[PDB]
């Protein structure tokens, strides 16, 4: 299962990017979770998208 | 795919998720796409339109 | 058996710790289950404490451990299948148990075979998720500080 998107700042400003031709962007994490029927857990964890 | 093939009692959503497909369709989207266009500034009027 | 706060091994994400004895219920029915969470996947894991050892959650490790792996850590005459598919596949099974027993003849028997030969990518990789999960069991299992677990335990492979 997939959970609460949520963003970082982003990793350097507009100018910067625009002069060392890097992409404005910013960092996704999404709260994962993955469950077994079976035996019965959950494995949640912040995956970096 | 792999939620088979990989042994359990021993994943994780890290060993799980794969985030190149994802960040991948993201960048052919922005870079190479007919809709993603080269911003048009040669005076504020256009770069507003 | 279990308690909050304790330092407990788990397959395969070595020792973890306990933060709360979860009544999170499910079909009515208030499960005993158990936030536990390690260190280097920063997951949290809850189990009910039924089939915890069903899953295979189980205590530190006490002294007779420690030697008993060192004595299979300093065992000799260990020798392996010749084609080394069946050797990557049956320490691959020895790994994939959790015991402390075979994860210790695991890195010693690589120990001897990279201080030897000079393996592979993957038998590296191999022999380093075995060293880090062995080397947080000892650490917690004597308590002794990671950094000078990894040093006693090259203490004990030159022998």
């Amino acid at each position: 299962s997939f959970s609460d998107p949520r963003f970082d700042d982003v990793k350097a400003p507009v100018d910067e990017c625009k002069d060392k031709d890097m992409t404005y962007a910013a960092p996704l994490f999404v709260t994962a979770e993955f469950i077994n029927n079976n035996t019965g857990e959950i494995k949640s964890q912040t995956v970096f998208m | 795919e792999r939620m088979t093939t990989q042994d359990v009692e021993a994943i994780t959503p890290q060993t799980l998720i794969n985030i190149r497909p994802v960040v991948a369709a993201i960048k052919e989207f922005f870079g190479t796409s007919q809709l993603s266009q080269f911003m048009d500034q040669n005076n504020p009027l256009s770069g507003l339109t | 058996i279990f308690k909050v706060g304790d330092t407990v091994v788990y397959p395969h994400h070595g020792a973890a710790l306990v933060e709360a004895i979860e009544t999170r219920t499910i079909k009515g029915e208030q499960k005993e289950y158990l936030v536990l969470k390690v260190a280097q996947g920063d997951l949290t894991v809850r189990v009910p404490a039924e089939n915890a050892e069903y899953v295979g959650v189980r205590d530190v490790v006490g002294q007779e451990g420690l030697d008993k792996v060192f004595q299979v850590l300093r065992a000799p005459h260990t020798e392996e299948p010749t084609n080394w598919s069946r050797r990557y596949k049956a320490n691959l099974e020895k790994l994939a148990s959790g015991d402390v027993n075979k994860v210790a003849e695991v890195v010693r028997d690589l120990w001897r075979r990279d201080q030897e030969r000079g393996l592979s990518a993957g038998e590296k990789r191999m022999l380093a998720k075995a060293r880090q999960i062995l080397v947080g069991e000892l650490a917690l299992a004597e308590s002794t500080d990671d950094a000078k677990a990894e040093t006693i335990l090259d203490e004990v492979l030159a022998a």
